[PDB]
């Protein structure tokens, strides 16, 4: 359990759980993870997966977005829209609680990857908790076209689930306890008063 | 003279044989647009041909006599067939051969690849009667079928439950059956596999019940058998001692797992002898690098990046 502060390299592939508030949600993106493609000729259903490191937690192959056009005899293929498969996908940068950021130092904040039904589940300003796996991807520089020798690795929570916050929930739960006690009060001749002083 | 006679038609430019023992016919089916041999093989006849190889042929659309392999009746004692992207057949017709004639004393081996999707086909089991007051005709596919050691039939949309029928029906023999091909077959489903219409379904457990003393299982391009299909297989292992190849290459679904476990429970029959899984993007090189390490397979081949499976003269006669 952390926040973006205290997360640290150490905590690379593990589970984690970061609390802090929303910013900068990225636009949501269909993310095509299967395409299927009808050979024209040939009467065959081709398709074709795909990977990048956010789609899965394990580091398979890249898969270059790239769409067939044409059978292995040739045969010119078309692509299946509606059969294929795409996966919403957002990123969401979540920022260190202000009250929380040590003296004199501004808050971090680090990334999120939400797919699918996660998306949109929250808005900026919102205060959260994320769970997700801490990870790395990309070249980090080793690719010899760059040559900076110091900078490092880009780091991406790829969210399991989200939960809104006004802990000190965002909406509250109520029991049957609580109706009959909120009704009950709401009877007392002067709650207004009651209220507003308290 | 002649005894064996082979053409490759590698380009195109504008009665009695019984000398012969062997025809290979290889075609550039890019180039070859029409049957070289029609008109001698539907005409002729080649008494003593033992092995007959098509490959690449297009069967002409006006001539229902060559599309129902009416000509292929002329030759008796054709201990092995093979054919091969013959763009304009189809194991339909073939099939509907099989059923109405004892067309051959004895096939060692049959080998069909026909290379378009053509519509399923379910083993025609209906048995006519002209009425009830005359005989049920005589279905000829256990006769026919009955002397097969090799079966392969892959790319031939051939149904799940045509296959499952052969084998309840002992159509195939099992007690002689060595060798099975299916790969490519679209029309394939295994039982665990939710999604399905009924009569592509595959039993193998009925199957490999069957015809248990079988060498070399061929599932290559058997897109259907993912991890979780795998699974039948695993519990079927007791019914397949005999097997000791298995080409399952070119499946893009069948990660490590699958492959691991299976070789673990074929363990407890002693190494499967030879396996493939050439262009299988989902095995991991870990496991792999531990079915070598611990010798749960003599040899098993993992070049990844080998695009196609059709080896000329080893695995196919169709031609480039």
């Amino acid at each position: 359990a952390l926040s973006p502060r205290t997360l640290t390299a150490q905590h690379l592939n593990k589970l984690v759980s970061v609390e802090g508030i929303v910013t900068k949600t990225s636009l949501v993106r269909p993310k095509l993870i299967r395409s299927v493609h009808y050979a024209a000729k040939t009467g065959r259903f081709h398709y074709r997966d795909y990977t990048d490191a956010t789609t899965t937690l394990t580091t398979r192959i890249p898969t270059p977005a790239i769409y067939p056009t044409e059978d292995t005899e040739g045969n010119k293929l078309t692509t299946e829209y509606g059969y294929s498969t795409f996966i919403d996908h957002q990123r969401i940068t979540v920022q260190e609680m202000p009250e929380m950021a040590p003296a004199g130092q501004l808050p971090r904040s680090i990334d999120v990857i939400l797919d699918d039904d996660l998306v949109d589940k929250t808005k900026p300003g919102d205060r959260v908790n994320v769970v997700g796996v801490f990870k790395s991807l990309g070249a980090g520089g080793m690719n010899q076209s760059n040559s900076n020798t110091l900078i490092g690795f880009k780091t991406l929570i790829l969210g399991n689930t989200v939960y809104p916050l006004h802990a000190r929930a965002a909406r509250q739960m109520l029991t049957d306890f609580d109706i009959r006690n909120i009704n009950k009060l709401s009877k007392k001749k002067d709650i207004f008063d009651i209220l507003s002083q308290s | 003279l002649l005894k064996k006679i082979e053409l490759i038609f590698v380009n195109s430019l504008v009665v009695i044989y019984s000398e012969l023992e062997k025809i290979t016919l290889i075609c550039d089916k890019k180039k070859i647009k029409n049957f070289p041999l029609c008109r001698a093989l539907l005409r002729g006849q080649f008494p003593l041909l033992q092995k007959l190889t098509i490959t690449g042929v297009t069967f002409p659309m006006n001539n229902q006599d060559i599309m129902n392999f009416q000509w292929l009746l002329n030759f008796p004692d054709l201990k092995e067939l093979w054919i091969e992207d013959n763009d304009n057949c189809e194991l339909s017709k073939f099939l509907q051969l099989l059923k109405f004639s004892n067309v051959w004393k004895n096939l060692e081996k049959l080998t069909f690849r026909e290379n378009k999707l053509y519509p399923i086909v379910n083993l025609d089991e209906d048995q006519p009667v002209t009425n009830d007051d005359e005989v049920p005709s005589m279905l000829f596919y256990k006769e026919n079928l009955q002397n097969l050691e090799k079966l392969d039939l892959m790319g031939t949309s051939i149904s799940g439950s045509a296959l499952t029928r052969l084998c309840e029906q002992e159509y195939l023999d099992g007690r002689k059956l060595r060798s099975l091909n299916i790969g490519n077959c679209p029309n394939i489903q295994f039982p665990n596999n939710h999604a399905h219409t009924a009569r592509m379904i595959l039993d193998v457990n009925a199957v490999l019940k069957r015809l248990s003393k079988l060498e070399e299982i061929n599932l290559s391009h058997l897109s259907s058998l993912n991890d979780s299909t795998m699974k039948s297989f695993i519990i079927n292992v007791p019914f397949l001692e005999n097997l000791k190849r298995l080409d399952i290459s070119h499946n893009f679904e069948i990660t490590g797992i699958s492959i691991y476990e299976f070789l673990k429970k074929f363990q407890m029959d002693q190494p499967l002898a030879y396996l493939n899984i050439d262009g299988c993007s989902q095995v991991s090189h870990i496991t792999v690098n531990m079915i070598r390490a611990q010798n749960l397979v003599t040899q098993v081949d993992c070049v990844y990046e080998r695009d196609v499976w059709r080896k000329f003269g080893i695995n196919s006669y169709s031609y480039s």
